[PDB]
């Protein structure tokens, strides 16, 4: 999986694929599958199905995942997962020089962090996080706009998508001029 | 198991610009 944002001091622009995975199997077989998948090792999704077969692991691929969208002039992103009963959320949020990211602990989506200024924020496994972060200083330059951003997200998920089976060839984009404070929305979803 | 982000778990990346 892979959110990815550009916060910059006019707007901010924000990606993510749309793949949710799920798995049904033994646990140490699940976890041996999940392992060589989030390490960059399974590529295409015919040797995702070959690996699954290998280790009996059966795997059922959906590609239509909105994980990222804009409320109030803020946009969201999201990314989540199901281990052992313990339902895990991580939340970005972004506007104009602002940004926010929350936890899901337990029942409560819980600040994390959050800053001012110019940011790129990547939200992956730590072979998606290192391919867009070198996607990402690879080109973009000091004074590049907040539309030059968009191309470079644009090529941040197709580099992405080429190199795992981990994220989808489909992705969204969302973007926004408004300066809303982020904080103002995390609050709101800090109950429920 | 649902989803396939080790980005809940993995931490997530914030580069200064």
């Amino acid at each position: 999986a892979l959110v990815i944002a550009f916060i910059g001091k006019n707007g901010a622009v924000m990606a993510g694929d749309m793949r949710e995975i799920t798995f049904e199997g033994e646990k140490p077989d699940r976890e041996k599958l999940e392992k060589e998948l989030y390490s960059g090792s399974i590529v295409t999704d015919e040797e995702m199905q070959k690996k699954a077969e290998e280790f009996g692991v059966k795997i059922t691929v959906a590609d239509c995942k909105e994980k990222v969208s804009e409320r109030n002039g803020v946009l969201v992103g999201e990314v989540s997962s199901a281990e052992g009963g313990v339902v895990k959320k991580r939340r970005l949020y972004a506007s104009a020089g602002n940004f926010a990211i929350a936890e899901l602990i337990n029942t409560e989506m819980t600040l994390t962090s959050q800053g001012k200024g110019s940011n790129f924020i990547a939200f992956g496994n730590e072979f998606t996080k290192q391919v867009a972060n070198k996607c990402f200083k690879d080109n973009w330059t000091k004074k590049s706009n907040l539309q030059d951003a968009v191309k470079i997200l644009i090529l941040c998920m197709e580099t992405v998508a080429r190199k795992t089976a981990s994220v989808s060839k489909q992705f969204m984009i969302v973007q926004t001029a408004s300066n809303a404070d982020v904080l103002k929305v995390v609050e709101k979803d800090r109950n429920s | 198991a649902s989803k396939d982000p080790g980005a809940v778990d993995a931490k997530p990346l914030v580069v200064e610009i």
